[PDB]
């Protein structure tokens, strides 16, 4: 009755879970369209909303709920299983039910996460241009010891053009591209110098409102695999700095090809958490 | 596709592609509508899905 989505064994999160490290006491903020807290396969312990007229613990889009289940779907007899199923999960609503938002809303979310002692931020989101406010917020969060993870973008490739979006393109943020279940790069996955690692982003099964499940594509789906991997590493090694967690993830990744298209390759959290 | 509220520069990064009149695949409705306002109204929708 519980399904293990393919991304869990692909990144070797099952191997780390078997050692007993499942993300307990690690605080992960999902900056997104909210999370359906009443989902049977998710526990949301806190959060905040920066979208007027929307609560933090609901999700009228579904995207934030999907992202959250990749990180943290509960280990039980139903639904799916997260990368780090014992994580303390915080819904930080920075996008409305249409799945869009202002950069001021994202900055508010990053600031909340930094102030409230989050260990990991996931941002399965991006825009085409930077803002200095956004850069200041992610730079500060990383400097204060938050592991900041974001989807690299779904702009594909076009010759030698850099298609990484923001905040993934900032050097304080881990830009995560997408592979599929054969470990091949998804055609939509953004490319460029700032691409850091890959994770599963094609045909990813996870939680979805209301009380159901869905299969979605995007670097949005890859990012939470890495945020969850960071949480597993910290549950095993609680005294690591954010840069130590980040370097473990990139230095132990499985090389797939040219760094322009794959960064350092597919994360291997078993190797990263050694 | 309704682009009335745009620009709204932050978008989810779910891939649900649209193909523009510029022969570029936009990752989702939000990415497309932000590109329309930057265009400035020159970009239109060819069809849903990849180009
Ligand atoms: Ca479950």
């Amino acid at each position: 009755a519980q399904t293990v989505p393919y991304g869990i064994p692909l990144i070797k999160a099952d191997k780390v879970q078997a050692q007993g490290f499942k993300g307990a006491n690690v605080k992960v903020a999902v900056l997104d369209t909210g999370i359906q807290a009443s989902h049977p396969d998710l526990n949301v312990v806190g959060g905040a909303s920066f979208v007027a007229g929307e609560a933090y613990n609901t999700d009228g889009n579904g995207h934030g709920t999907h992202v959250a289940g990749t990180v943290a779907a509960l280990d039980n007899t139903t639904g799916v299983l997260g990368v780090a199923p014992s994580v303390s999960l915080y819904a930080v609503k920075v996008l409305n039910s249409s799945g869009s938002g202002s950069y001021s809303g994202i900055v508010s979310g990053i600031e909340w996460a930094t102030t409230n002692g989050m260990d990991v931020i996931n941002m399965s989101l991006g825009g085409a241009s930077g803002s200095t406010a956004m850069k200041q917020a992610v730079d500060n969060a990383y400097a204060r010891g938050v592991v900041v993870v974001a989807a690299a973008g779904n702009s594909g490739n076009s010759g030698s053009t850099n298609t990484i979006g923001y905040p993934a393109k900032y050097d304080s943020v881990i830009a995560v591209g997408a592979v599929d279940s054969n470990s091949n790069r998804a055609s939509f996955s953004s490319v460029g110098a700032e691409l850091e690692v890959m994770a599963p982003g094609a045909g990813v099964y996870s939680t979805y409102p209301t009380n159901t499940y869905a299969t979605l594509n995007g670097t949005s789906m890859a990012s939470p695999h890495v945020a969850g991997a960071a949480a597993l590493i910290l549950s095993k090694h609680p005294n690591l700095s954010a840069s130590q967690v980040r370097n473990r993830l990139s230095s132990t990744a499985t090389y797939l090809g040219s760094s322009f298209y794959y960064g350092k390759g597919l994360i291997n959290v078993e190797a990263a958490a050694q | 596709v309704d682009c009335s509220e745009y620009p709204k520069p932050a978008c989810t990064l779910e891939y649900r592609p649209l193909c523009g009149s510029d022969n570029k695949t936009y990752g989702n409705k939000c990415n497309f509508c932000n590109a329309v306002v930057e265009s400035n109204g020159t970009l239109t929708l060819s069809h849903f899905g990849k180009c």
